[PDB]
């Protein structure tokens, strides 16, 4: 806990309202459907799987993503060239040592030329300007795991299967601030492994109190619900992985008793 | 793109290197004086470099007086160029300027305080420079001095592990990276302070090693050799060997003569060895020492 985590965690909560995307930017996408996003996010999640990517960087090409299709037309046949910058740029930004372009060329299958994808990089670029900093679902994770008296890695394998399960249904995620999607993916993992609920210390830190997350709560418990049967299946093979104590596996409460 | 490139006249090649060139240029049309770094893209043909990625991003959120100012970035097909606001010069040019007359105290509290504010600022952004060293601290005519090139800065939402490619240069390493610690944290940043904090005073570097291990000795030397009770937690590093000499602690008024007892207070709370009991910036800014601070301006060359 750096004596910076207050500044941090309330500068974060600031930024977080600016890096905001349209939330209802996929209705006046004249050929792109919410089917097809959810697609490309769960391939993206398999190419971070495949190049050993961290999360971070997973989240903040969604991220990227979803503030570039909010202001840009997108065709069926270009979505995955945007997804292949978008996933290029937050790594050159997150990782240590970055994939090369070649090997995002690779696993896209020469469906794009390295040529397109550094044009598209450039593209993303302008219409994002440069401004890739930007808050995640799993920052406001680790800023809360903090407040987390019994440090459990069950729990904290749990939310993080959550809130990436969220990047994957614009609808209705993309309504709800990261920070909350995280506040409501903690409680939700904190009381599905060890009963207990939404911590006071992050009701001070938050201001959220579990009535304030109970909407996004909802919707989240049901997508944990019907995780199984989601045509996106890619996070759940992610998380059954012993790395994440194949929390995937364990079974969600059946009434969360809000 | 073209059209911006155009309205900049070259003045001189303000220094250069791997990243690309830096040249002073004008504003044709404003007169604007700017420094402009050029990077050559074809040296790769990888899109635009992590440091670029880097510096601007992390640079164009922080908007800080003791921060340099990012003002444009122009994109082209071949190069990519950086549009810094100008200062005068760097740190280490002025410090060996200075070496015979020495530099005013009072000029260092200012300088020492306006790079603990920029450094603030960067840590309470989730920002760390990683590579605070003389050469990148900027000043200008007017008595101010801002935190620059950020080409290996790191924003730490998520925690910064350690990379041996990308440290700050020997000198001014902190002892944690040097006994092989796994993340970086803001405190490596004060250590750098530190030392350039006491490199002003004495007019000669606090730690100048030959190698990591030379590095480290000196260190031990001046500081004494830490142990569990002095850092809980150092025997157990990845390089702490315990063949190492045991060296006592050398007495600060030796080692940085000209400071008070307050400037002592401040240099010792900056090169703590526990990374956690390290003073922060700002706390710093609230030491004593900085009760009666000023803004001199500089005798620039
Ligand atoms: C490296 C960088 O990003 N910047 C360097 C400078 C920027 C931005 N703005 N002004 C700079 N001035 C100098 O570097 C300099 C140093 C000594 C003498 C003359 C000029």
């Amino acid at each position: 806990v750096p004596d910076y985590h207050e500044d941090i965690h309330t500068y974060l909560r600031e930024m977080e309202v600016k890096c905001k995307p349209k939330v209802g930017y996929m209705k006046k996408q004249p050929d792109i459907t919410n089917s097809m996003r959810a697609i490309l996010v769960d391939w993206l999640v398999e190419v971070g799987e495949e190049y050993k990517l961290q999360n971070e960087t997973l989240h903040l090409a969604v991220n990227y993503i979803d503030r570039f299709l909010s202001s840009m037309s997108v065709l069926r046949g270009k979505l995955q060239l945007v997804g292949t910058a978008a996933m290029l740029l937050a790594s050159k930004f997150e990782e240590i040592y970055p994939p090369e372009v070649a090997e995002f060329v690779y696993i896209t299958d020469d469906t794009y030329t390295k040529k397109q994808v550094l044009r598209m990089e450039h593209l993303v670029l302008k219409v994002l300007t440069f401004d890739l900093a930007a808050p995640t679902v799993n920052q406001f994770l680790t800023q809360y795991f903090l407040h987390q008296q019994p440090a459990n890695c069950k729990v904290e394998s749990l939310a993080m299967f959550l809130g990436e399960l969220s990047l994957i249904d614009a609808d209705p995620y993309l309504k709800y601030l990261p920070s909350v999607i995280a506040g409501a993916a903690f409680h939700l993992a904190l009381y599905t492994v060890t009963g207990q609920s939404w911590p006071e210390s992050l009701i001070r830190k938050t201001g959220y109190t579990l009535e304030s997350l109970k909407p996004c709560l909802m919707d989240l418990h049901q997508t944990y619900l019907k995780a199984p049967q989601h045509a996106q299946q890619s996070i759940r093979e992610k998380y059954k992985n012993s790395k994440y104590h194949g929390v995937s596996l364990l079974n969600p409460p059946e009434t969360l008793n809000l | 793109p073209l059209v911006d490139m155009e309205n900049f006249q070259k003045v001189e090649k303000i220094g250069e290197g791997t990243y690309g060139v830096v040249y002073k240029a004008r504003n044709k049309l404003t007169g604007e004086v700017v420094a402009l770094k050029k990077i050559r893209l074809d040296t790769e043909t990888e899109g635009v470099p992590s440091t670029a990625i880097r510096e601007i991003s992390l640079l164009k959120e922080l908007n800080h007086p003791n921060i340099v100012k990012l003002l444009d970035v122009i994109h082209t097909e071949n190069k990519l160029y950086l549009v810094f606001e100008f200062l005068h010069q760097d740190l280490k040019k002025f410090m060996d300027a200075s070496a015979l007359t020495g530099i005013p105290l009072p000029l260092i509290k200012s300088y020492l305080f306006q790079l603990l504010q920029g450094l603030a600022f960067c840590h309470s952004h989730r920002v760390l420079h990683r590579d605070l060293k003389p050469q990148n601290l900027l000043i200008n005519t007017e008595g101010a001095i801002k935190l620059a090139d950020f080409g290996l800065a790191r924003a730490f939402g998520v925690p910064v592990r350690t990379y041996t490619h990308e440290v700050v240069t020997l000198w001014y390493r902190a002892p944690e990276i040097l006994l092989g610690c796994k993340y970086y944290s803001t405190a490596v940043d004060i250590w750098s302070l530190g030392c350039i904090f006491a490199e002003m005073v004495t007019r000669r570097a606090l730690f100048p090693g030959d190698s990591e291990i030379d590095q480290l000795f000196r260190i031990f030397r001046t500081l004494g050799t830490p142990d569990e009770v002095v850092w809980p937690g150092v025997t157990s590093m990845p390089d702490y060997k315990p063949s190492f000499p045991k060296w006592a602690r050398q007495d600060f008024s030796k080692v940085v003569p000209p400071l008070d007892e307050d400037g002592r207070s401040l240099l010792s709370q900056m090169l703590h060895y526990d990374p956690n009991k390290r003073i922060s910036a700002k706390a710093a800014l609230a030491h004593p020492f900085f009760q009666d601070v000023t803004k001199p301006v500089p005798h620039l060359r």
